[PDB]
This record gives structure tokens, C-alpha cells and sequence, in this order.
């Protein structure tokens, strides 16, 4: 009678205070409403450019829209960002600074805005313990490593495009190749990304043509920044690829590409511990053999081994079971792999 | 319960917020009613050193350029520099963000909203064409399963084979079943006089389909500009490809819409074109037999008045080494003469007719 | 916390209309008004105020009127037609 109206009340006070939650949370969402109205109020601001200052307090003003006026010095602001050379802003009445404008390249913002999350993809890898060479054996991956580092944090995101020495123009290209490699001099800090190096990398055995000429010298140009008169100690480049073939043995030597990495599943650790990072979010019965899949998989590749796994699971999807045995692993990877491998020419 | 009692007071207090809210919140359809002009974005972040620094560029559309910070509502996909935002008459400030992807020769491309034609208008195909069945179908509605098994579809299909085999208007009859947009694409339209044109063509079609909802963009005579030369136009496509591909290759968040390709031939096949993102779907789709064309041919004719005295014999004999198409136009052609025949029934010696007439 | 403060002409000369509205009824008691201003930087800025009706005991002095509805609905709509400027204190006339 008395010790269950404790607990009765315990309920009642339980439930009443369970409706709250359904409010407070929101109420700072609509009070925020009105704080961004109250931030909407500063309005009318315009900018302009400094090239002349006569007086220290007042100084002339560039504007936009091409024409000039003169303005004051606010009591907020100092001297500091009011010398001459820095983008500033002005407002419509009397002629106030609220504060400057910093340049930047329209495209500055997107060459250096670019990044990419995920920082367990360092550790994603796999069984993975001046220049390094990432070829193309029956073996991939070599995209979600430099960008498993470069989603770290690879200090930047500077990465380079083997599409960006085209030069459809007259072959120049030396101007990029000294103004990229001058910037990657300036920035003391660098990390540069070549992938699918396999285009630019004509082996120039024959004639070449007006258009294997261009490229092959600003593969001279790469030769005379390597091995020519300009040091590289500080900047690394990362010359990726597909076939390990064609690769330019005159670029090959081992001044520039100190180590080769082969990026294959040799080891059957690094195998089982890449099935067993991309078998994470996939449910199965409780039957597990992970030794037959990573047996019967010699020489194939990483992201396609996830893709011929996933092929296992949708395999297993199209007679919609929830659970997935390894059964259809076993068949749907043994089967598909062996297609990859009728496809591996 | 003593202490309890002092929660209707705080639902008091609330519930009095909800009442005064209408009135502020009610001034938004007044002041944000209508942007008058349409002022370009570009953005750029500063540093006030609260008092921190948060700020934007703005362009009017007649070329004029002001100051304002970065102001407005709860912004999710905003912040981008993109054009189409709402502004008032003079303070200048933004109320609405949306993007404009205007340029209407490459936005209206092919604007097909769904097509006529079925996956059932076939015959003798679907040993390989259920595996696009299935990866069109699939993730469409079962978007819930593939997180109990961990599961992302591919977005590149490499719809290879010869000629003249229908695989447009078959890859067509799969997007009648997709139910979602359907977006056609050429590939010599990549090629064009102006110079970086294909990089807004690319962008363009990850615009309408990273920003539009979820549709199907098939595109179609890929080999005809795949060409991996060693000045030249086709690295002009390596340029415009290659983006295309590090689009494919270095974005993530690609989770979205699907790129449905199919190529004529596969003479001068790319290397690079070999990742989950990318093409990776590689079914071959060989030239169909004569039971697969009088299975294609009876499907595609079962509508006209067909005589039933056809035992496919003679036509099995006379097509040979043909392609879907082509006994397409042999239907066609058969319900072209077959109207000035005099006779309203299909006769058997119109199949030999149309292709002796056309081939 | 503040050093200084800044009082703009407008609010005496409110307090002129303080002694302009009278009425000639003869009280002329310390008319307590809404001082207005922006507390938000360290220097206190008066733009503008507002009154309310104030009246006080002949004897007794601890007597006071104030209004809550009110200086809700003249803040409110103050706040409303500018939201730059909120209650910060208030004034009176007398000189004790």
C-alpha cells in the first residue's frame, strides 16, 4: 500500500519528466532564430583597395567598381592592417572600415579547400609494415593508401593530376612544371601525388610525334629537377600507375624511386586482415572460415576482392535471406574471382 | 511529488515561447518574400583576430562588388560557391541559397522523363541482363539492407558489345524500370570548339545529378572518344576523361546517382577504367543468334497481325551474323510494306523482303 | 567593469517632454522612465528611452508603481522596430 506509492509516484514523476527533452532541445533552435535576425542587422557594407596613403589617419581608396574615394580611420581599428597593399572593406555611410578583406585565388580556395575525413584509414591499410613508385601488379590499392595518408593528414592536399600536362596550346609546360615545383620550393612542406603515371609515361622508343615530344620533355624537365641541378630532399612525389612495364626505364633509375612497394595480398596476414577490415559492416551465420577464402585467393586485388565479396553478398541477396553463409563466399568468390581472373589479361 | 511541481511552470514558460514565436517567425514570409535580383557567391573565409571571423565575396549581376559576412538560417548544403541566392533590395543579404544548376544547350540535354519500352520487350537475354536487372532494382528499394550487410553498388557498368545490338533502347527498356530520370548523353558531345567545355559538361552532369533527385544517366558511344593516344584531340578527352575518372576516383561522397556507360567496341580499351567506382561491371554481350533474334524479332513483332504459319526456319537461315537492331528495322520495314501489300496480315516472305531491302 | 559612460541629449530632452506632459495637476513626483542603451560593449551608449507610469505614497515612501505589461510591449515593439538598442536601467527626475 505505502511502499508501492513510491514507486507508482517514481512513474508518474518519471513520465512527466520524459516531456521535457521534447522541447528544451528545440527551443535553443528557435531562440537561435531570432539571435541570427539580430545578426542579419549589419548590412550595407562595400570594399575597396589601397594603393596611395598620403596621411597616416587618411588614406585613398580603390574601389571595385572603378570609381575611387578617400575614407577615415575607425576608433576600433589600429595601424596594423591599415598600410597600404591590403583589401579592405568600406560601409555606404560615411565612408567607415569595419574591417579588411584577405586575397585569395577564386580557385586558390578550391586548390587548397579539397580534403578528405577518415582517420582510421591509416590503420585500414591492411598487413603493410625521393620519390616512391606505386606499380600495378595483380594487386590494387594504390588509391586508398596515398589517400589513407592524405585523408590523415598529409599536411595538405596537393594533389597532382597526370591530366594537367596536356598543353593543348604550344608545349610550355615548363612554366607549370617550374611554377607547381616553385610553389612545392616556397611551401615548405609538400606532398605531391602522381597518379596514373602510365599516360605520360611513353617510353619514346619509336619517332614520337609533336605530341610524345612535348611530354617526353617535360620528362626532361622532371630529369634536369631530379638528377640536374636542383635538390629534392625536402619534397616527396609519389609516382603512381598500372603496368609495371612501360615505366620509363631511364626514369627508373634508383636515385629518384629509393624503395618499390608491390601492392599486391602476398602475406596471408595482410589478406586476412584486409577481408577482415572490409567483412566489418557485412553480417553472417555463425559458421566462420576465413582460411579458405584467404587461401583459395592468390594474387588479386584489394578493392576488387571487396567487390567480388560484395558480389558474394549480393548473391546471396537475390534470394533476400537476411543471413549470409560462407558457402556463397566460397562459390561466388572461387566462380567470380576465376572470372577476374578469365578478365586479368 | 513536491518537487516535481515546479515543471509546469517551465511548460509554461514554453509554451508561451510557442505563442510568441508567430509573430517573428511570422515576419519571415514579409521580409523574406522575394528576391528581386540574382547575385553571384564566391566564398572566403576571414579571421576576426565571441568575435569570431566568418566572411563572404559577393558579385551582383551587374558587376558589382560588396561586403557581407556569411549570414541566413541553418545552412547544410549552403557555404558553396554557387549562384540563385535570395537578397533584398539594398541591405544585401542572404535569405535563400539555391543552386542554379545558364547554359540551357548542356542542362536540357535529353530531358526524358520515362520511356515507353520494358525489360520485357526481349528475349533469350536474361542470364545477363537479371545481374542489371537486379543492379538497378535492388538499389532502388533495398537502401535499407545495405546497412545490416555493409553493401555500396557500383557505379560504373561497362555495357559492351557490337553494334547495332539494341543496348540503347534495351539499357533504355531497364530505365522504364528504374522508375527514376532518364539522361541521355553522347559522346561526341564532350568534343567541342571552345576550349575547357568538357569540364563543364562533366561538372554539369554531377550537377543535375549530385544536386537533382535520385535519376539514371546512360550515356552511349564511349569507345568513339576512349582513345589512349601515346598535338591531339583525343588527350584532349584524356583531359576531359581523366577528370571525369578522378571524379569517379577521388570523391567518396559518390555514393549517389549511378553512371550507366556503354561502349560500340572494345578495341582500344582503357587500363584505367578498372575500379568499384568505375567500370568494373563487365558483361559481355555477344551478338544474338537466330533464336535470340527471332526471340527479340517475335517479341518486338508480337503486336502487328503476324501469321501463325511461321515455323523461323527461313529466317533463322537468312539472318545470319546480324544484330538486334537490325531485325528491328527488319520489323519496321515489315510494317512499312506490309500496310501497301494490300493484305493487313504479315506475310513470311516480307522477313527475307526487309532484309534483302535494307541489307 | 564600465569606466564610462555615454548619454546622448535625447533622453533629457525626453525628460523635457517628461515635464512637457504634465498636465498642470501638481504632483510633479520623480517620474521614473526606462532608460535605454547598449550594454554590449564595455561603453554604455544611450540612444533613446521610454516612460512608464509612476506614482509614490505622500507619507509612506517605500510605495511604488511599476508595470511589467507594459515595459514588456514597449520593449517588444521598441525591439521589434529596432533590435540594435535593449533595456540596459532606468532614471528619475529627482533631485535627492
Amino acid at each position: 500500500d505505502y511502499r508501492k506509492k513510491l514507486l507508482e509516484h517514481k512513474e508518474i514523476d518519471g513520465r512527466l519528466k520524459e516531456l521535457r527533452e521534447q522541447l528544451k532541445e528545440l527551443t535553443k533552435q528557435y531562440e537561435k532564430s531570432e539571435n541570427d535576425l539580430k545578426a542579419l542587422q549589419s548590412v550595407g557594407q562595400i570594399v575597396g583597395e589601397v594603393l596611395k596613403q598620403l596621411t597616416e589617419e587618411k588614406f585613398i581608396v580603390k574601389a571595385t567598381n572603378g570609381p575611387r574615394y578617400v575614407v577615415g580611420c575607425r576608433r576600433q581599428l589600429d595601424k596594423s592592417k591599415l598600410k597600404p597593399g591590403t583589401r579592405v572593406a568600406l560601409d555606404m555611410t560615411t565612408l567607415t572600415i569595419m574591417r579588411y578583406l584577405p586575397r585569395e585565388v577564386d580557385p586558390l580556395v578550391y586548390n587548397m579547400s579539397h580534403e578528405d575525413p577518415g582517420n582510421v584509414s591509416y590503420s585500414e591499410i591492411g598487413g603493410l609494415s625521393k620519390g616512391c613508385l606505386l606499380y600495378g601488379p595483380p594487386g590494387t590499392g594504390k588509391t586508398l593508401l596515398a589517400r589513407a595518408v592524405a585523408s590523415q593528414l598529409d599536411c595538405n592536399f596537393l594533389k597532382v593530376v597526370s591530366s594537367s600536362i596536356v598543353d593543348k596550346y604550344i608545349g610550355e609546360s615548363a612554366r607549370l612544371i617550374r611554377e607547381m615545383f616553385n610553389y612545392a620550393r616556397d611551401h615548405q612542406p609538400c606532398i605531391i601525388f602522381m597518379d596514373e603515371i602510365d599516360a605520360i609515361g611513353g617510353r619514346r622508343f619509336s619517332e614520337g610525334t609533336s605530341a610524345d615530344r612535348e611530354i617526353q620533355r617535360t620528362l626532361m624537365e622532371l630529369l634536369n629537377q631530379m638528377d640536374g641541378f636542383d635538390t629534392l630532399h625536402r619534397v616527396k612525389m609519389i609516382m603512381a600507375t598500372n603496368r609495371p612495364d612501360t615505366l620509363d626505364p631511364a626514369l627508373l633509375r634508383p636515385g629518384r624511386l629509393d624503395r618499390k612497394i608491390h601492392i599486391d595480398l602476398p602475406n596471408e596476414q595482410a589478406r586476412l586482415d584486409i577481408l577482415k577490415i572490409h567483412a566489418g559492416p557485412i553480417t553472417k551465420h555463425g559458421e566462420i572460415d576465413y582460411e579458405a577464402i584467404v587461401k583459395l585467393s592468390d594474387g588479386f586485388n584489394g578493392a576488387d576482392l571487396r567487390n567480388v565479396c560484395t558480389e558474394a553478398g549480393m548473391f546471396a541477396i537475390r534470394a533476400d535471406h537476411d543471413f549470409v553463409v560462407q558457402e556463397d563466399f566460397m562459390k561466388a568468390v572461387r566462380k567470380v574471382a576465376d572470372s577476374k581472373k578469365l578478365e586479368s589479361k | 511529488k513536491i518537487m516535481k511541481s515546479e515543471v509546469l511552470r517551465v511548460t509554461h514558460e514554453l509554451q508561451a515561447m510557442k505563442d510568441k514565436i508567430k509573430e517573428n517567425s511570422e515576419k519571415i514570409k514579409v521580409n523574406k518574400t522575394l528576391p528581386y535580383l540574382v547575385s553571384n557567391v564566391i566564398e572566403l573565409l576571414d579571421v576576426d583576430p565571441q568575435r569570431k571571423g566568418k566572411c563572404a565575396v559577393i558579385k551582383t549581376s551587374t558587376r558589382q562588388t560588396y561586403f557581407l559576412p556569411v549570414i541566413g538560417l541553418v545552412d547544410a548544403e549552403k557555404l558553396k560557391p554557387g549562384d540563385l541566392v535570395g537578397v533584398n533590395k539594398d541591405s544585401y543579404l542572404i535569405l535563400e541559397t539555391l543552386p542554379t544548376e545558364y547554359d540551357s544547350r548542356v542542362k536540357a540535354m535529353e530531358v526524358d522523363e520515362r520511356p515507353t519500352e520494358q525489360y520485357s520487350d526481349i528475349g533469350g537475354l536474361d542470364k545477363q541482363i537479371q545481374e542489371l536487372v537486379e543492379a538497378i532494382v535492388l538499389p532502388m528499394n533495398h537502401k535499407e539492407k545495405f546497412e545490416n550487410l555493409g553493401i555500396q553498388p557500383p557505379k560504373g557498368v561497362l555495357m559492351y558489345g557490337p553494334p547495332g545490338t539494341g543496348k540503347t533502347l534495351l539499357a533504355r527498356a531497364c530505365a522504364a524500370q528504374t522508375k527514376a530520370t532518364f539522361l541521355k548523353l553522347a559522346g561526341p558531345q564532350l568534343v567541342q570548339m571552345f576550349i575547357g567545355d568538357g569540364a563543364k559538361l562533366v561538372r554539369d552532369a554531377f550537377a543535375l545529378a549530385k544536386e537533382k533527385a535520385p535519376s539514371i544517366i546512360f550515356i552511349d558511344e564511349l569507345d568513339a572518344i576512349g582513345t589512349k593516344r601515346f598535338k591531339a584531340g583525343d588527350r584532349e578527352v584524356q583531359r576531359t576523361m581523366l577528370e571525369l575518372l578522378n571524379q569517379l576516383d577521388g570523391f567518396q561522397p559518390n555514393t549517389q546517382v549511378k553512371v550507366i556507360a556503354a561502349t560500340n567496341r572494345v578495341d582500344i580499351l582503357d587500363p584505367a577504367l578498372l575500379r568499384s567506382g568505375r567500370l568494373d561491371r563487365k558483361i559481355e554481350f555477344p551478338m544474338p543468334n537466330e533464336e535470340a533474334r527471332a526471340r527479340i524479332m517475335q517479341i518486338h513483332s508480337r503486336k502487328m497481325n503476324v501469321s501463325p504459319d511461321v515455323n523461323y526456319e527461313e529466317l533463322a537461315r537468312c539472318t545470319d551474323d546480324f544484330n538486334g537492331a537490325q531485325c528491328k528495322a527488319v520489323c519496321v520495314e515489315a510494317g512499312m510494306i506490309a500496310l501497301r501489300r494490300g493484305a493487313t496480315e504479315l506475310t513470311h516472305e516480307d522477313y527475307m523482303e526487309g532484309i534483302l531491302e535494307v541489307q | 567593469a564600465v569606466q564610462k559612460v555615454v548619454v546622448h541629449p535625447l533622453v533629457l530632452l525626453s525628460v523635457v517632454d517628461h515635464f512637457n506632459r504634465i498636465g498642470k495637476v501638481g504632483n510633479q513626483k520623480r517620474v521614473v522612465g526606462v532608460l535605454l542603451g547598449s550594454w554590449q560593449k564595455k561603453v554604455l551608449d544611450v540612444s533613446n528611452s521610454f516612460a512608464v507610469p509612476f506614482d509614490e505614497d505622500d507619507k509612506d515612501d517605500s510605495v511604488w508603481f511599476l508595470d511589467h505589461d507594459y515595459l514588456e510591449n514597449m520593449y517588444g515593439m521598441f525591439k521589434k522596430v529596432n533590435a540594435r538598442e535593449r533595456i540596459v536601467g532606468w532614471y528619475h527626475t529627482g533631485p535627492k
